[PDB]
């Protein structure tokens, strides 16, 4: 996998170039904001079971046929498998936020997942809707202004969002 | 490619778990040093051509046969010297990447892994590159913790060659 | 999905062999009980709505907070009560399947496997469903070996919840 | 896998329904005939090597090029592999008869078998003819009226037949 | 399929290495015998029909029931005798291949592997083919090391049948 | 795998025939030349690292973009992997020369290799050029007239060449 720093390095090495002054300053800027990054990872990580539970509730309210008999989340084994996938995707998302790069999420979670779901008959469209509900629950938790030093985490929340959206696009 | 951040994610992922407070503190540690190391990488870029020639000259002094003996693997030709300074530019560039990444990952993945095989197959002596690294170490012109880091990467490369 | 018949085939198949006289006798055993158990499943079908309400009422008595406390996971609403009676209908329906199949297979595959995860994630108390099962056990109105079987399936479900 | 009873259960569960009175009576009827079922499994099982040997003889009389040099059952290793496949298919068939459902035979034996044979160059058409010869030998043995309480096993023999025919269609 | 040459390559390949001086000497050994063995294979070809009948006749003497008892697996018919002489022609032809290849490989791959299964399933007695081989051994009409080799292959086949 | 002798045997067995007098004489002729064969295997084997080193030098002189930054042999790990492939292919070639048949080289080395390289992004065309450079270095070494009893190895060198060319065609 790559993190934000080795991502920049690998693109440079491919051109045989040193990292430019501009790219270095871009990474410094990311270093300056890194407490905020680590808060988001901490907050999402520590509220993982709540984000999964609430997203699942909202998905099934929106899509009740998923868990009526004959639905693909009906029966405890399939419901549990569904919740487990939601947790797994949330975990890879927290890894992308921490490293500041999507590659861990792409390489170890999303690549091949669409194909896995179609071979199984899992409705990818509904998985995508579940991921979006986790996005909303997760960003509300990560960007909560209580119990934290006050400041602007706008770009960071957009970044978090883009990792959830990548997961939605990989299966939807 | 190993950095403090990737090491933590790889531990967490191999155990199927979310990142710990400790792995978060790893990140703080990495981020506390980062800006002085990023600065170090910029100064190495502005002095790269200068350092690379200086280093290659220091190699031609210490090992005079490399300038005179003919054959593919020596700097007895315009092309031989240009290969040599190129290789030195690679060690320098890849070292600057270690300052950017906060660890030896770029050194391991781009240079060290397979190095012995390369040097053996193309009849290049490791001692040559050890001298070049010694020259780089004595002329980068860095100070503070930037120097101590840069020097750890240079030492790590010398050790792989020995 | 485990029934006496499938257990025998899975043993024979894992050993690469044809079925034994013993596995044939397993089938006779299964077939000797089957008709009284099939009858039991039919009577459970004709009393399902009745049993499910009766059971859900018994849960609302024992745990009065479930009718009054607001929030998703409680029967304080038309929708909450309807979710509750639905879940009870599932335990009852899946129990009738065990009578049809001659074993716990339907209970394991449709309800028990993952049950803890479901109850934890959706904040449903296992004790609720334990009471509902107790009510079902005391009102199915079955006799003979049909009762002893039905009751084994009910006990097996209570035990998974405890 | 499914047996006859869980097959009926799974179709019901998919609709969220109890097994109907009619479906229950259909299974009772199958329970009433179950001694006959178990005789067929016993008789085929206990005469397995004879059914395989005789079917192989009849296949090769009909198709002598299979075992002339350059044929796909020529050489002892290939002949043995062929006999082994015949035995394996007969064994899965006995399992389907015992459970009263094809799923064990489909899931563990027939699925993917056509593809296995084409990758190998085994002539699927001739495997199908071999299976049909086993069907004939097997039904003669299962429906032999000697040494058994007298009665009607017509529907059961048609069922046995349909499992052999499923094997023939999966590779032919 | 095992010959001295293939055995050496398979050892070298399983150890990820180039062939040794020893494996080269294996080849010299194989090549030193080859021409006399190739000659032996040619003489077996010119006498094959003769040997096969002679052998099959010797089997019908030793085991007279094979000519008289009716049933698929016996030589009581034109077709039964023709099957029998065919099988004997296979042992003879496959033996000639062992002389060509310098080892038992053709015997293992074409005849011996699965032989017991074939003989059991088709109710053919191994003792029949043992007699036929004994006749072949006493009439091939070979001399020198060719005979000793041919006879090793015949003995190896008799041993697989016993 | 097959060697030259079992190759002839397997073609005969497929027709139900004895090896012909002509085919036997063809193998005798190969037996008569076998010292030369074994010299070639010995000489290539004992000069393996020189053949690889020199072929690699010549390939990169001809194709310098392979090892400039962003090239597929740039970085020590990829350069080492490239040299290793060259060695591996040379090793299977020596096995084909020793046995006198391509099957070992086809079965254990070349089959599936084109597909492996395209999935990786390795430029098969350039691998083929590397193999050709090994061919030239190898035949010069195998056919060196110094330190050896004098005679004609023309057909043998053409055979060696055809194994290198098979490797080039399998990936190029
Ligand atoms: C946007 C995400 C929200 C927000 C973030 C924010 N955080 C800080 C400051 C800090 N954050 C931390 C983080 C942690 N400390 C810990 O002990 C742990 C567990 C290991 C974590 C994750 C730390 C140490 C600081 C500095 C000390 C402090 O608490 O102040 C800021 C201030 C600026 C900065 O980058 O330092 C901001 C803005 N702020 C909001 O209002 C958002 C809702
Ligand atoms: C059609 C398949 C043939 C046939 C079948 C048939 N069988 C029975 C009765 C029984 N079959 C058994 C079976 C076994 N007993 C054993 O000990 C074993 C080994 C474990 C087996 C497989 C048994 C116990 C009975 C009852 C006792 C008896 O032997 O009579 C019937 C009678 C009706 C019934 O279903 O019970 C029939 C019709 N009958 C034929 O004529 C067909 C050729
Ligand atoms: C073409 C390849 C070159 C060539 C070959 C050639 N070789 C020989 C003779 C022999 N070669 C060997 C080989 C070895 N001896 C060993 O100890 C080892 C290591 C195990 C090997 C590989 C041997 C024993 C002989 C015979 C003894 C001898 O050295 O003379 C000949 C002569 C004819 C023959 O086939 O025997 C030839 C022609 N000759 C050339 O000029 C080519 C460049
Ligand atoms: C829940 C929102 C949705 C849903 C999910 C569902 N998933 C499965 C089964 C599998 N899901 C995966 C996915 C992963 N495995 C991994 O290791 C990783 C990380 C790399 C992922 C992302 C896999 C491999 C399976 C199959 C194997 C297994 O079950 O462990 C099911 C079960 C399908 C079945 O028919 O059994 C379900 C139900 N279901 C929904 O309806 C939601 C939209
Ligand atoms: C300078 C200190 C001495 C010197 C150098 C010289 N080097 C080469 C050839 C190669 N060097 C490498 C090294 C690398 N490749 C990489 O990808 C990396 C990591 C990024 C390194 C460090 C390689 C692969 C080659 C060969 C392939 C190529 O041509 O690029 C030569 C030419 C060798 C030859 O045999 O032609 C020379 C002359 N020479 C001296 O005498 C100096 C003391
Ligand atoms: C009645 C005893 C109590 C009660 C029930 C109640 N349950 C739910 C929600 C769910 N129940 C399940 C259970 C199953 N799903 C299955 O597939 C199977 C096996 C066939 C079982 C047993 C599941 C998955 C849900 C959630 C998904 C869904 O909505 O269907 C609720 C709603 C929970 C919520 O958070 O919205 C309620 C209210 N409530 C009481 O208070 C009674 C004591
Ligand atoms: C005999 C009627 C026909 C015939 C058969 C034949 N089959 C093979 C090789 C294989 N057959 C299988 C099939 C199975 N393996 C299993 O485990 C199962 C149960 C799930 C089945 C149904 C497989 C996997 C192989 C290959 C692996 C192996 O040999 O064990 C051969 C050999 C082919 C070869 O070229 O080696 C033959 C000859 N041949 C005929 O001509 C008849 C029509
Ligand atoms: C002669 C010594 C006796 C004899 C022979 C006889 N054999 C058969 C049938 C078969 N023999 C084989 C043997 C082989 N198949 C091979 O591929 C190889 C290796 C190349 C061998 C050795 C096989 C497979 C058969 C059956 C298939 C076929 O028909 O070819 C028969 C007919 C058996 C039957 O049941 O129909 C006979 C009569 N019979 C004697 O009585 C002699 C003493
Ligand atoms: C050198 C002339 C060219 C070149 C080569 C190159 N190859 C690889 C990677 C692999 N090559 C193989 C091939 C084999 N593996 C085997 O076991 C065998 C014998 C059966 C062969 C022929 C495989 C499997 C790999 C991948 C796994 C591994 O690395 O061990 C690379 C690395 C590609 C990468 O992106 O990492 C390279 C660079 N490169 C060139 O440019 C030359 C034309």
């Amino acid at each position: 996998m790559l993190d934000a720093f080795t991502k920049v390095v690998s693109q440079a090495d491919t051109r045989g170039a040193y990292v430019s002054d501009a790219e270095v300053d871009a990474l410094k800027a990311m270093v300056a904001d890194a407490n905020k990054r680590i808060d988001a990872v901490n907050r999402i990580t520590g509220n993982a079971s709540t984000i999964v539970a609430n997203a699942a509730r909202a998905l099934f309210a929106d899509q009740p046929q998923l868990c009526a008999p004959g639905g693909n989340a009906y029966t405890s084994r399939r419901m549990a498998a569904c919740l487990r996938d939601m947790e797994i995707i949330l975990r890879y998302v927290t890894y992308a936020v921490y490293t500041g790069d999507a590659s861990v999420l792409n390489d170890r979670c999303l690549n091949g997942l669409r194909e896995t779901y179609s071979a199984l008959g899992v409705p990818g469209g509904s998985v995508a809707a579940g991921v979006q509900k986790m996005k909303e629950a997760a960003i509300e938790i990560a960007n909560d202004p209580k119990g934290i030093t006050q400041g602007d985490c706008s770009n960071l929340m957009a970044e978090i969002g883009s990792y959830f959206d990548l997961a939605s696009s990989a299966v939807g | 490619m190993q950095t403090p951040l990737i090491e933590a994610v790889s531990s967490a992922d191999s155990q199927g778990r979310f990142l710990s407070s400790t792995e978060l503190q790893v990140a703080f540690g990495r981020f506390r040093q980062a800006a002085a190391s990023l600065d170090a990488a910029k100064t190495l870029n502005s002095k790269a051509d200068s350092l690379a020639d200086g280093a290659a000259n220091a190699v031609y002094q210490k090992f005079p046969y490399t300038t005179q003996m003919t054959g593919s693997n020596y700097a007895s030709t315009p092309e031989g010297k240009a290969k040599c300074v190129r290789d030195i530019g690679y060690y320098l560039r890849i070292i600057s990447y270690c300052l950017i990444a906060g660890g030896t990952g770029p050194l391991d993945d781009y240079l060290i892994n397979g190095l012995a095989e390369i040097n053996r197959t193309f009849d290049l002596s490791p001692s040559w590159y050890v001298e070049a690294l010694k020259h780089i170490k004595a002329n980068h012109g860095l100070s503070g913790d930037s120097a101590v880091e840069a020097n750890s990467y240079i030492d790590y490369a010398i050790n792989a060659l020995s």
